[PDB]
RNA sequence: CUCAGUAGCGGCGAGCGAACGGGGAUCAGCCCAUUAAGUUAUGUGUGUUUUAGUGGAACGCUCUGGGAAGUGCGAACGUAGAGGGUGAUAUUCCCGUACACGAAAGGGCACACAUAAUGAUGACGAGUAGGGCGAGGCACGUGAAACCUUGUCUGAAUAUGGGGGGACCAUCCUCCAAGGCUAAAUACUCCUGACUGACCGAUAGUGAACCAGUACCGUGAGGGAAAGGCGAAAAGAACCCCUGUGAGGGGAGUGAAAUAGAUCCUGAAACCGCAUGCAUACAAGCAGUGGGAGCACCUUCGUGGUGUGACUGCGUACCUUUUGUAUAAUGGGUCAGCGACUUAUAUUCAGUAGCGAGGUUAACCGUAUAGGGGAGCCGUAGAGAAAUCGAGUCUUAAUAGGGCG
RNA sequence: CCACAAGUCGAGCAGGUACGAAAGUAGGUCUUAGUGAUCCGGUGGUUCUGUAUGGAAGGGCCAUCGCUCAACGGAUAAAAG
């Protein structure tokens, strides 16, 4: 029972080359090459699922401080204002009504600094 | 082929009910210094050691 | 049922043989189990059975003791229970040698109390212990 | 056990023979003996001592840049030997002789229960007909059959060499795998008695 | 085939390794001078086979199609539904197949007869058996070393005799050396015929599917390749045009198909062009990844699809070997194909199946995976160096004690 | 105590004994170094074995002897540059 390679390695090179698609050089078209270059996008990609995050929440801290400031406050303190007024909206929605609506951002300020008074 | 069993362990071990015996060392010559309960407790068969048991049945496979 | 395509083995009864050096996956690739160089990690790589390492070795740091009778092999041992397979009553060296209980080069036969037995049999010129003779006269048998 | 012919006489055919329980694992083993017992296991090649010539070392050992190479024949280039050559084998198991007549045994009561068994009176021909041994087995419903007999007629032999999915062997002659692979067993009351003798 | 990896041999190391007995295959004895069985040639007569060959059954419509053996419907032969071919897949189209028949001439084997030869220079075994010295063979390495062969030196008795039974002696048992012939069971395949394969399918299988032991290399012995495929049928492209009466092409024509057009089935990858869309000439690094504007085309008009990626956070390849490698430590120019834990026997453990105080046959026979074949092996009892005893046994003066059970 | 092979302490029981009136003490010396496995052979005993049988030779068991094998767990009987 003698078996030939050739057409599961084909495909199997085949398709890594198909993942390997938009790459410089010789990393779309050598399979050696390309099959590293496959395997540290994997890498990256798991790394930055979590890079995301930080990212993300760190432009949301950024716009809201430029509200604050914008109202006359700081970050510190309207964050430490509104938990002490209860409030439980979050920094993501709090960014986006930063940069969207500046009237109900002022009422936010405006509840926040009477709960520190 | 057929195993073959190392003639010099099976001049040397005994087979017993749950394991092999043995005679014990330093009783050939140089007795005279030796005291006499050394020289009656080394007289007799002993047991091998659960150690070299598994050593004594690579060569000696039919005993 | 009953058709060459719906047979199967009993659960449990047949394994995948192990195939090593076969990539990352496999949890046998590379080496293949044998670990990093050395001499056990060569083709061929034991050492003699009894070889350990220079010292001199427990079968040649003992002594030999005894010698081999040549009677002994010729001696055969039958147990009491195996004389029911006799075919008949009367119990000597041929018969036992019939019912195959004994090898046809033995000279002589000896029977110990092993088992039990029901029938009456009378033993010729086979040796007994005192216990297999009080079996043999207790179920009615008798010696010579 | 009591079991009817195909013209409503009785027949009485011993448990043993004919009621034991299926074990399939037991059929299974003795079928795949029988199958691997059928092989004829012929065939070689040649190592890198059997291939031509490759005798001389083909470059020195050192100073060249090339990787070292003892033989032109190794298994790792091109026209070299084969690194494991086969021999002829043999592929033949045993069996024990309990576990063939158990496994038989089984056979026999699963074709019962599943009615692929027709017990038959008498089965002759009168000439070596190929159409005379059709137009029977179509009466009896038995286009594809296997037909054991006590004593194989010239005749019958004869008229059952050219049918496709016929077959016809002699009652000492059955065997693991034909008893499975044709879809009915026409059976004479004579070929019963000495298989029932045999115990299956 | 067992006995048995047992008894032994062995720097008692590594290793080497019987016999007796039992079960099978095949079976057969005959002679030493008037000379046997047998064998080989010659010729004759019977039987068998072989070297060419002859006959050999039975299918039509319809659909798709370049072409029917394929679709649908309905028939026939079968002692023939093996195989090969035919424009795709045929028991009824062809060659054949089952079966039946056939030899002027010639050869092989077997049996009987006849004529030679040979067995057969040999008539009971003397420089022989045995011994001293040195070696060789026996499973047996000088060992307590029997037995066999002999290079050298010697040397009997001769049936009231002689050889052997593992140093040697006695007794018992057994055999008759120093003269011969003899089939079968056993070993093998340069060859010839038939058949077969959980053997290969052109880097495989022979080195060699092809004008291969060739080309080529070497003074020589010797070493030793690469290279298969148009189409069913050449129907292998008349004639016209460009060009040098060239190569190569464009029409026309043949063909089911010419991107099947001659190194011609299919035609992958490395590698090299042309065309379209987007990005790119103020910006520093394993070339990606998470975000992300704009543009082009498509569109179910979007919280859609496809291509591109200005700007921006993070980010020093892979393997090996190492305490530790981006390492300026090793290996890889790239692609495609090939390339490394196997096979036989023995043994131990774990699963699983059968039988169960029992289990199981080996060689071998066998119209042969069946059925026979019980010799043998493992289990069922230990203690002791052993003789011996035995649910006990060894040690000891000991029934005490203790060790193995 | 210890990988193994080895090593160390030991109350008490039986027999024979010495010294004490006796209860008792004694299985070397205040203790911890003064040492060498296996193989091959020698010597004294022995109710073991004894290749047809009776013996014997040889072997086994008990006691004991031969190594500066000192590179001291000791590759050979036998070895420098």
């Amino acid at each position: 029972a003698r078996v030939k390679r050739g057409v599961v390695a084909h495909r199997r090179h085949k398709k890594i080359l198909a993942r390997a698609k938009g790459y410089y050089g010789a990393r779309s078209r050598v399979y050696r090459v390309a099959f590293q270059a496959v395997i540290k996008a994997g890498q990256y990609a798991y790394r930055d699922r979590r890079q995301k995050k930080r990212q993300f929440r760190a432009l949301w801290i950024a716009r809201i401080n430029a509200g604050a400031r914008q109202n006359g406050l700081s970050y510190s303190r309207m964050i430490d204002g509104l938990k002490k007024a209860q409030v439980i909206i979050d920094r993501r929605v709090l960014a986006d009504i930063a940069m969207h609506d500046a009237v109900a951002f002022a009422a936010l300020a405006e509840k926040a600094k009477g709960a520190l008074a | 082929a057929k195993l073959k069993t190392r003639r010099g362990a099976a001049k040397r071990f005994k087979a017993t009910a749950n394991g092999f015996k043995r005679k014990q060392a330093f009783k050939r010559h140089i007795l005279t210094k030796k005291s006499a309960k050394r020289i009656r407790q080394l007289r007799g068969c002993v047991m091998v050691h659960v150690s070299d048991v598994a050593s004594v049945r690579r060569m000696c496979p039919y005993i | 049922t009953l058709r060459l395509n719906e047979l199967a083995p009993a659960e449990g009864a047949k394994r995948e043989h192990r195939r090593l050096g076969r990539g990352i996956g496999s949890g046998v690739g590379k080496t293949g189990g044998r670990g990093i160089k050395g001499q056990k990690s060569r083709k061929s790589g034991g050492v003699r059975p009894g070889f350990e390492g220079g010292q001199t070795a427990i079968y040649r740091r003992l002594p030999k003791f005894g010698f081999t009778s040549q009677i002994a092999l010729k001696t055969a041992e039958v147990r009491l229970s195996e004389l029911s397979k006799v075919e008949g009553d009367i119990v000597s060296l041929e018969t036992l040698k019939a019912a195959n209980v004994v090898r046809r080069d033995q000279i002589r036969a000896r029977i110990v109390l092993s088992g039990e037995i029901t029938r009456a049999f009378t033993v010729q010129g086979v040796a007994l212990t005192k216990g297999a003779k009080a079996a043999i006269e207790a179920a009615g048998g008798k010696v010579e | 056990m009591n079991l009817k012919t195909v013209s409503g006489s009785a027949v009485e055919l011993s448990e043993v023979a004919f009621g034991r329980e299926f074990n399939e694992a037991l059929v299974h083993q003795v079928v795949t003996a029988y199958l691997a017992g059928g092989r004829q296991g012929t065939r070689a090649h040649k190592s890198r001592a059997d291939v031509s010539g490759g005798g001389k070392k083909p470059f020195r050992q050192k100073g060249t840049g090339r990787a070292r190479a003892g033989s032109i024949r190794s298994p790792i280039w091109v026209g070299g030997g084969k690194t494991f050559a086969a021999r002829p084998q043999d592929w033949s198991q045993k069996v024990n002789r309990k576990m063939y007549r158990g496994a038989m045994q089984c056979i026999l009561a699963e074709l019962v229960r599943q009615d692929r068994l027709v017990l038959v009176e008498e089965f002759a021909v009168a000439a070596p007909k190929t159409k005379e041994l059709l137009a029977k087995l179509n009466d009896l419903n038995a286009a594809r059959a296997l037909i054991v007999t006590d004593a194989v007629d010239e005749n019958l032999y004869l008229a059952a060499r050219n049918l496709p999915h016929v077959d016809v062997v002699d009652a000492t002659a059955i065997d693991p795998v034909s008893l499975i692979a044709f879809d009915k067993v026409v059976m004479s009351v004579a070929a019963a008695k000495k298989i029932e003798v045999e115990l299956g």
